[PDB]
């Protein structure tokens, strides 16, 4: 729909990873012993999942509301301050590992 | 109706102001520019309708001819009818022109710039003014020869 | 919504024709043809106004919110509350 | 002749009461008043909202014993079309169309009515976001949505309920990760209580569904996909898991406490439908299962007590048969049985309030409701006495 | 000396910010 290359923002987190944890979370009590590396990875993904899902839902909501705003150009001039503060927060966050 | 619309718009603007949003004054300025452009267009339409009415409710101006000490006289004079017509057209103008501005002096209190905001330029005003010395001119012309009859008294038997 | 409303009001019994009337009679919508819809709906509007007067006779506070007439060849529907006047052409059975 | 005023009044949507009353009255107008043991009663398959769609939950409204709420996950037929489908189906007059519809941007897992107010409907979705909907208002979007936070539910929520009375209510919800959370019907944006359920060595419980002793608040009971049943007090003197049960080998799917109340106190009995045809009955004071249900294998999903008969309940198998199981008359053979035609994957079973009929969900979305034999519907004092002595059997 | 409002809040279109942050992530 657009000739230009859109630099869409995503989250470096595959939603499927938690599924793997659930497999472990089911297979651990099933009697099957999994390698310790898999245990550590699944546990870390499980404990870190809420933050990742919060980030992805927040960024999706922001993208939807910002495209709604730019749909009506008469309001971006007023909403510029909130857009600036959100962009500043995103800029602060992105540098983090 | 125009005043009520402006009051509601200003109330909405004040409601936005109290919420402490960002970048209000420039948005207010652009909105005021657009509303004054629309006001100028509507004023042009109303003024041209008033003009074609002359050639919109218009009051009926009337003056009489009488005689005193055997002299023909006017009550009120034709220039008085001219001034009444100008006053009525002025009132028609301030119907729209007296609308207050939108804000977060006299000119700033209520909007007086629509004449410069005229979509068709001063012509729409001028033609209106023009119709004036249509009417009054014919009036005095129609008076003049008639008034001439007073000369009959100036010429004794 | 508009189209979904008429669709669900029609396919609920395979109704021959229904149009949405949110104004006091004289509807410009059509479902089979302009005349048989518009003139008949205006006529229905007049008679439901007179029915409103009739039901206000016994007590002015009463209002008619539901009206159906099921006769030998026609069943006619109208559900007025303030300006929503239904029309339904349907078989008697 | 108007050309735009009618068009603009049609465009302007002031049709709330209009549409509401029209819908509530036209299905009434469906009546044909023209002047010229088990048995199926009402089978419902919404062609538009149940085409190749799996029933996700079922609930019957206590306040209005004619209103049922049903859920649906995302539709594999089309992802572009709305995924979370919620349906409200009414027992006023016969009609194929549902009485109300509802959409949620995420797949809807469980839904229920609210005891605090007789019109709000609350449901847990696949994203762990509790969704609120107002039935009286004609809207498709969720009215309220809980925040997706670490404190709040984030894993898929499969059980939501309202405890307490109409002025001491509390909306309790469980997340499959193990979070118990208490909200209020007035505000659904901050958990009044929230705590991650733990049994031992800080490991949580993958809770699938929960129940409570009827007539009592607090002291909840849950079942785990791990194949365990737990008793966990909500607040008490110490919140969290209080009692392990020996439980069933496979995953625990549906748990329910005894409901019928009479001259005897049997509110401590628990039915658990596991994944192995094994509907296990026991009591909270005994660690071992009391009786076992064994006639076939392979996934009877859920079991529900009949609120009126103390020794009778229902359980529906995944292979496509629901069997009414009585304890007084029999202990190894079902007292009643029926199979939905086409042999579909019947998912969920729900006793309506005051009993006398049952509601059954299906993987195909065709929910079937049907009554029960009068000679077995109504209980009697003999039923309670013989039920108690059958507990005395073992 | 009637003071006028200074430069208003800018938009800084999302694309420019996104590409600048692409660059920053690239060099980090």
């Amino acid at each position: 729909g657009r000739t230009g290359n859109v630099l869409k923002l995503k989250v470096n987190f595959l939603p499927e990873i938690i599924t793997l944890s659930k497999e472990v979370r089911n297979l651990k009590w099933l009697g099957f012993r999994v390698p310790l590396a898999i245990v550590n990875k699944a546990h870390q993904a499980n404990q870190l999942y809420p933050f990742a899902i919060s980030l992805i839902e927040s960024v999706r909501t922001y993208e939807r509301t910002c495209e709604k705003v730019e749909e009506r150009n008469t309001i971006s001039l007023l909403v510029a301050g909130l857009k600036k503060e959100v962009q500043a927060l995103i800029a602060e966050g992105i540098a983090l590992v | 109706t125009f005043s009520e619309i402006l009051n509601r718009v200003q109330k909405a603007v004040d409601d936005l102001n109290l919420h402490s949003y960002s970048n209000l004054p420039i948005w207010v300025n652009k909105l005021d520019m657009e509303i004054e452009r629309i006001l100028g267009v509507r004023l042009q339409a109303g003024l041209r309708a008033w003009t074609q009415v002359l050639l919109p409710k218009i009051k009926n101006v009337v003056h009489e001819l009488r005689i005193t000490n055997q002299v023909i006289y006017l009550n009120p004079p034709i220039e008085e009818c001219r001034y009444k017509l100008y006053q009525e057209m002025f009132a028609w103008k301030m119907v729209v022109l007296s609308l207050p501005r939108i804000q977060s002096t006299e000119e700033e209190k209520f909007y007086r710039n629509a004449l410069t905001r005229m979509p068709d330029g001063p012509v729409a005003l001028e033609e209106s003014y023009s119709a004036v010395m249509g009417i009054v001119s014919e009036v005095e012309q129609y008076v003049k020869v008639w008034l001439q009859y007073q000369c009959l008294w100036d010429m004794q038997a | 919504e508009v189209e979904e409303t008429l669709k669900r009001l029609q396919s609920q019994k395979g109704v021959q024709g229904i149009i949405v009337v949110n104004t006091e009679g004289i509807p410009i919508k059509s479902t089979m043809d302009n005349p048989t819809t518009t003139q008949y709906a205006s006529l229905m509007h007049s008679f439901i106004l007179k029915a409103r007067s009739t039901v206000r006779d016994i007590d002015p506070q009463n209002d008619l919110t539901f009206l159906r007439i099921r006769s030998k060849k026609n069943e006619i529907m109208v559900a007025p509350d303030k300006d929503y006047f239904l029309i339904v052409i349907q078989n008697p059975t | 002749l108007t050309e735009e005023e009618k068009q603009q009044i049609l465009h302007s949507e002031e049709f709330l009461s209009f549409f509401d009353h029209s819908t509530r009255i036209v299905e009434r107008a469906l009546s044909e008043q023209i002047n010229i043991k088990l048995s199926l009663n009402r089978q419902f398959f919404d062609e538009r909202w149940s085409k190749h769609r799996v029933v996700s939950c079922l609930d019957w409204s206590s306040q209005y014993p004619e209103l049922l709420v049903a859920s649906y996950n995302n539709n594999e037929d089309a992802p572009h079309e709305p995924d979370g489908v919620a349906l409200v189906w009414n027992m006023k007059y016969k009609k194929t169309t549902p009485e109300y519809v509802f959409h949620c941007q995420s797949a809807v897992m469980s839904a229920t009515f609210a005891k605090f107010h007789p019109n709000l409907v609350v449901g847990g979705t696949y994203s762990g976001q509790i969704v609120l909907w107002d039935n009286r208002s004609n809207k498709r979007t969720p009215v309220q949505r809980t925040p997706l936070s670490a404190a709040a539910h984030t894993h898929p929520v499969y059980c939501v309920n309202v405890v307490g009375t109409q002025n001491a209510h509390n909306l309790i919800s469980i997340s499959t990760d193990g979070k118990i959370c208490s909200w209020s019907l007035d505000m659904l944006s901050h958990p009044q209580d929230s705590m991650e359920l733990v049994h031992k060595q800080s490991k949580a419980v993958a809770v699938t569904s929960m129940s409570f002793p009827v007539g009592d608040v607090n002291n909840f009971v849950v079942g785990s996909e791990e194949g365990s049943v737990y008793t966990a007090c909500r607040h008490g003197s110490k919140a969290g898991i209080s009692e392990m049960f020996e439980g069933h080998q496979g995953p625990i799917t549906g748990i329910h406490c005894h409901a019928a109340v009479g001259a005897v106190d049997f509110s401590h009995l628990f039915v658990t439908s596991s994944f192995d045809w094994t509907v296990k009955l026991w009591t909270t004071k005994n660690n071992k299962p009391l009786y076992s249900f064994e006639d076939n294998a392979d996934y009877v999903y859920d079991v529900m007590w009949s609120p009126t008969h103390p020794a009778l309940f229902a359980c529906v198998d995944g292979m496509g048969r629901l069997d009414l199981w009585n304890l007084n008359n029999d202990t190894e053979v079902p007292t009643a049985s029926i199979s939905v035609e086409g042999n579909p994957a019947l998912n969920r079973v729900r006793w309506t309030h005051s009993g006398r009929e049952i509601a059954v969900g299906d993987s195909e979305g065709q929910i079937v409701i049907y009554d029960v034999g009068e000679q077995i519907a109504v209980p009697r004092n003999d039923e309670w006495a013989r039920f108690g002595r059958t507990l005395a059997e073992i | 000396r009637k003071l006028v409002h200074d430069k208003e809040l800018a938009a800084e279109d999302e694309q420019v910010f996104l590409m600048k942050q692409q660059s920053l992530l690239a060099k980090q």
